[PDB]
RNA sequence: CUGGGGCGGUCGCCUCCUAAAAGGUAACGGAGGCGCCCAAAGGUUCCCUCAGAAUGGUUGGAAAUCAUUCGCAGAGUGUAAA
RNA sequence: UGGUGGCGAUAGCGAAGAGGUCACACCCGUUCCCAUACCGAACACGGAAGUUAAGCUCUUCAGCGCCGAUGGUAGUCGGGGGUUUCCCCCUGUGAGAGUAGGACGCCGCCAA
RNA sequence: GGGGCCUUAGCUCAGGGAGAGCGCCUGCUCACGCAGGAGGUCAGCGGUUCGAUCCCGCUAGGCUCCACCA
């Protein structure tokens, strides 16, 4: 199913970012990068 | 060729192979898988009843040797053909699978222990005229409840030849010895056949030299011809 | 008296308000709209940019002109004083 | 039966498909680029006028080798254009692989004018 | 073999015959296909691996794998599914594999009578089909799974059918 | 669903007339208790039954309607036979 | 009572028979035609009508070539109806036309019988009309 | 809302026609779609070019996969249409 | 000649011819860079024995395609009229199609 | 006339790659039961899709419900 995600850091613990994803084809825990406002950098963000 | 067709169930060895089929359907691809470049150890009987055994080898797909057991019931309406493990005894295949809804002893399916059909309480082979009141009249249909192999043709034929123990010790012996003549009788049409001449009606006789030839001789036949009386109706 | 209906063709959608904006000749600011369209009637040219609704913007000051790829295909462009 | 393309005209198709990207102006000039098979030609332009500046080739009777078609000689005249356009001060340029990659003796030959001075 | 044979007697039999002006206008054998249809792999996948086996064995090549063009429905086979495969032999090993044809593979044709004058594409290429897989001795009968036959295609720069087939019968191709 | 619709399609009566007659007399029951042709069935019944003398025993497993002729028999299982 | 065979649309506007026809205007696959001096819609049964009556005083008379064929349908409302609630449905096939157009033409035949012919065609036509020949 | 009301049908969004060569423009006017999908079906770099035809032909046939010339495009463009 | 750009195919398609010592291609082998869903075909790497066939240039033509007048007509703003599901008159405008004809190239920069 | 549901074996009827029971034929078995085969436009037309009982639209038939206030 097409489902709503938060993509948060992992030194910062923010959430910062949002987006969707198939649970079929997608099922796992995704992470990807994105820039931190906070620690000012990219930075691999992890789905909760 | 083996049949489990009800009323035309058999076996036969026939110079006509009639038509290998385009499609190799599941029964057929089942033998394949487990039988296919076999070696026919031994036949038997089982015990006279009309069923037989083929006892065969194959070599496995590791090229290990192994056994099984191909059964060929014909009982009728209900014959049947089914294929076993030697040592477990457990079906491996089947040609009419037969669900115990019928609440029946015995069942057909895969992977289940194989298991024939309940024997009749029939000696096989004046043992007639010990347990048999003669009195009863009509015995060519209680020589079937005496006996394993008969058919009410048969018995018919050989209640005929007027107490007759003999006829049938005669016979069993010549049976026994192989010395029979395989023939086909036609009774005003009604062709019948057996192992033993035609003994008393009127019906003709032609004769043969196989009992294989003569089946041969003698699925959809019928069907054709349903199909045919059909349309001959609307003509 | 009968009874009827089910007419089932009664919408459309709301206009959306296309065609050029500004006209040849015609002095322009940076980042003005020229152009809204759907794919590409124009294409762009000199100081001239393209979004992602295909829609045609002067990345300048200046003025227009309209003017064809060759054959049967049109252009825009702004050119400064 | 069977048919064959011109590469030269599949070079024209993607040397077309580079040029849609860009152009040769004055202060950010175009460096094109012909790679024959026995010789190699470098030209620098303003596409806006239409109009070459300077150019080089094994051709040039100036540093006459043996091989015309090898990296050395790819080098040599990548240094020879980027001194003309160092007499005529431009320094800055665009680059334009005609087709071609950036591989072989292009890339030789553009490495050549990067260290010579020129900047893309 | 044959590309020296090609280039030392077949070039001036062909020039002679034809009246070439140029030697470029010669016919060239281009390349060699190898086609094998397996639309009987859409329900064994197993089966269309073997056929590939086979087709490596063949060609000395590792080929590639076809695949639906479009959905067909009177054939039960969907776009993208993989009902074929194939190779392209070029240079040496074309050569090499169309010696191996003409010399060794050809004789062990059940009932040889000749290869058909006929089959070229009116272009000037040639295709043929192999019934058998078992005519390529790097073919045995307990590696064989299924009978599987083969096409041929024998492409060619030759501008008619009458060139295609000069060329072809230049390496003494044995046609009937 | 009902006794009677669930035999025919179980295939243990051939004709929902001769389950609607059998269950009105009575000679069938369902976990001890007597039954009806209206009588509901579901998953985990057990069913008591008599032709004639012939007393079975047996166990639902499922249901449905369209009910293609070997799929019938999975819908349940036989158990038991008296007499 | 001829019929388009397919159609995008079952139901289209109705139309403005303004002006002279495009094309058609003279008889070239036949002799003796005849044309149109008014604009109107025509019809399957009207045209089959004066086909049929033509080739019934003709008997055996060569060619004819209608010239037209009714593409566009019409629709009616059913009856007793009141206003709106959808278009109505359609009814029939109809030809439109112009003035100075061909509908019928001959050849194969004299120019008595042709005339006759149209005559009686025009006489199950709505439509003024003339009997023209080729030049 | 309603060519009286009721019952029916519809109620928001997108595309086309009507629409009158800017735009816009109604009707219980005409045709159709949406309440999503892709973690690659996105970005970038580099690469190349389709549909059909005939024609070749082992399987394989009308129709696979194969090879040839013809082929601005008849194909494709996640989905309806423009 | 080659390279490289600009202008709506008036540039193209097609047919016929001519040339290549330089040049451009075509051509010849993969040891390396790199590469080929398979591939030294292509891309890369090196080479220059032979090839003008083909590509590329130069000539020719009007068969295809392309461009394209004048005049006339439809249509039409505006004005007016009439037996007004339409038609007509006037100033003005004015196509398409069909022709006349044009055209198988114009312009630049660099290198020998 | 409007809205909804349905139209599949001879009858009754279930159900994005044809089923049951009933009735016919057959053997088993007087009279039932039990095992096989036959009979199929998935009402018609058109469309989508590789592919249609199935999804979409239109049409024909049947049935059910409504067809009213003056």
């Amino acid at each position: 199913m097409r489902v709503n995600i938060t993509l948060a850091c992992t030194e910062c613990g923010e959430r910062n970012y949002i987006s969707k994803k198939n649970k079929r084809n997608n099922p796992d825990r995704v992470e990807f990068k994105k820039y931190c406002p906070r620690d000012k950098k990219s930075t691999l963000h992890r789905e909760t | 060729l083996l049949s489990a067709h009800p009323s035309y169930s058999r076996v036969h060895i026939t110079a006509q192979a009639y038509e290998n089929p385009s499609e190799p359907p599941m029964f057929c691809m089942l033998l394949r898988k487990h039988i296919e470049g076999g070696f026919i150890e031994k036949i038997e009987q089982a015990g006279l009843a009309a069923i037989m055994i083929f006892h065969i080898k194959s070599r496995n797909e590791i090229g290990d040797e192994t056994v099984r057991k191909l059964y060929v019931e014909i009982m009728g309406r209900h014959s049947n053909i089914i294929l076993t493990d030697a040592a477990e005894n457990v079906i491996i295949d089947g040609l009419k699978h037969l669900s115990p809804s019928m609440n029946s002893y015995r069942t057909v399916l895969p992977g289940q222990d194989y298991k024939l059909p309940p024997a009749q309480d029939k000696i096989s082979p004046d043992d007639i005229l010990r347990h048999l009141s003669f009195q009863e009249g009509r015995l060519d249909k209680q020589i079937v409840d005496h006996f394993s192999g008969v058919s009410p043709l048969f018995a018919k034929e050989a209640v005929h030849r007027a107490t007759l123990p003999k006829a049938l010790l005669a016979l069993f012996a010549e049976v026994k010895e192989h010395r029979f003549i395989p023939n086909i009788t036609t009774v005003n049409g009604k062709e019948y056949f057996y192992l033993l001449e035609l003994t008393h009606l009127k019906g003709e006789a032609r004769r043969f030299d196989s009992l294989s030839e003569l089946l041969d001789r003698f699925a959809e036949r019928d069907r054709v011809k349903q199909q045919a009386q059909d349309l001959e109706r609307f003509v | 008296k009968k009874g009827v209906g089910s007419t089932k063709n009664g919408r459309d959608s709301e206009a959306k308000r296309l065609g050029a904006k500004r006209a040849d000749g015609q002095f322009v600011t940076g980042g003005s709209i020229l152009y809204r369209q759907r794919g590409t009637k124009i294409y762009p040219g000199e100081n001239v940019g393209r979004g992602g609704d295909d829609t045609l913007f002067a990345k300048i000051d200046g003025t227009v002109k309209f003017e064809r790829f060759g054959r049967d295909r049109k252009k825009v462009s702004v050119y400064p004083v | 039966m069977i048919t064959k393309t011109s590469k030269n005209a599949a070079r024209l198709k993607r040397h077309a498909r580079v040029r849609a990207k860009l152009s040769g102006t004055a202060e950010r000039p175009r460096l094109n680029v012909f790679r024959s098979n026995k010789h190699i030609y470098a030209q620098i332009i303003d596409d806006v006028n239409g109009v070459t500046l300077a150019s080089a080739s094994t051709l040039d009777k100036d540093l006459n080798v043996e091989s015309t078609g090898d990296t050395s000689a790819a080098t040599k005249v990548g240094e020879l254009v980027a001194k003309r356009a160092a007499e005529k001060g431009i320094s800055d340029v665009v680059f334009d692989r005609g087709g071609y990659l950036y591989h072989g003796r292009v890339k030789a030959l553009a490495d050549a004018a990067r260290e010579a001075g020129l900047k893309f | 073999r044959l590309k020296e044979k090609y280039n030392k007697e077949i070039a001036p039999a062909l020039m002679t015959k034809f009246n070439y002006d140029s030697v470029m206008q010669v016919p060239k054998i281009e390349k060699i296909v190898i086609n094998m249809g397996v639309g009987d792999a859409v329900q064994n996948a197993k089966a269309i691996d073997s056929a590939v086996e086979e087709l490596t064995f063949i060609a000395g090549q590792k080929p590639v794998v076809t695949r639906a063009k479009k959905s067909i429905a009177g054939f039960r086979l969907r776009e993208g599914m993989p009902i074929g495969a194939k190779v392209t032999l070029r240079g040496e090993r074309m050569y090499d594999f169309l010696d191996k044809l003409i010399s060794v593979s050809l004789p062990r044709v059940r009932d040889f009578r000749g290869v058909s004058k006929k089959s070229f594409d009116g272009r000037g290429n040639y295709t043929l089909g192999i019934k058998e897989q078992l005519i390529f001795p790097e073919i045995d009968y307990d590696k064989v799974t299924k009978v599987r036959g083969m096409d041929i295609v024998i492409v060619t720069t030759a501008n008619t059918d009458e060139e295609a087939r000069e060329l072809l019968t230049q390496v003494g191709m044995p046609f009937q | 669903m009902r006794l009677d619709k669930f035999l025919k399609v179980s295939r243990l009566i051939k004709r929902r007339t001769l389950a609607k007659e059998v269950a009105d007399q009575g000679r069938i029951s369902i976990n001890g208790n007597q039954a009806k042709a209206s009588s509901d069935v579901k998953p985990g019944d057990e069913l008591t039954v008599r032709f004639g003398q012939k007393l079975v025993t047996v166990q639902v497993n499922e249901l449905k309607d369209t009910t293609k002729k070997e799929e019938a028999a999975n819908m349940y299982t036989i158990l038991k036979e008296e007499k | 009572m001829l019929l388009p065979k397919r159609v995008k649309y079952r139901r289209e506007h109705r139309g403005k028979m303004r002006g002279r026809a495009k094309g058609g205007t003279e008889v070239h696959f036949g002799e003796f035609g005849i044309q149109a001096l008014e604009a109107s819609w025509i019809t399957n049964r009207q045209i089959e009508a004066a086909r049929i009556a033509m080739t019934r005083y003709m008997k055996r008379g060569g060619k004819v070539w209608i010239k037209i064929f009714p593409s566009k349908p019409y629709t009616a409302k059913p009856l007793e109806v009141r206003m709106g609630s959808g278009k109505g449905a359609p009814e029939g096939w109809v030809a439109v036309v112009k003035p100075g157009k061909v509908l019928f033409e001959i050849s194969g035949v004299s120019e008595e019988v042709a005339r006759e012919a149209l005559r009686l065609a025009s006489h199950k036509l709505p439509i003024k009309t003339k009997f023209v020949k080729r030049e």
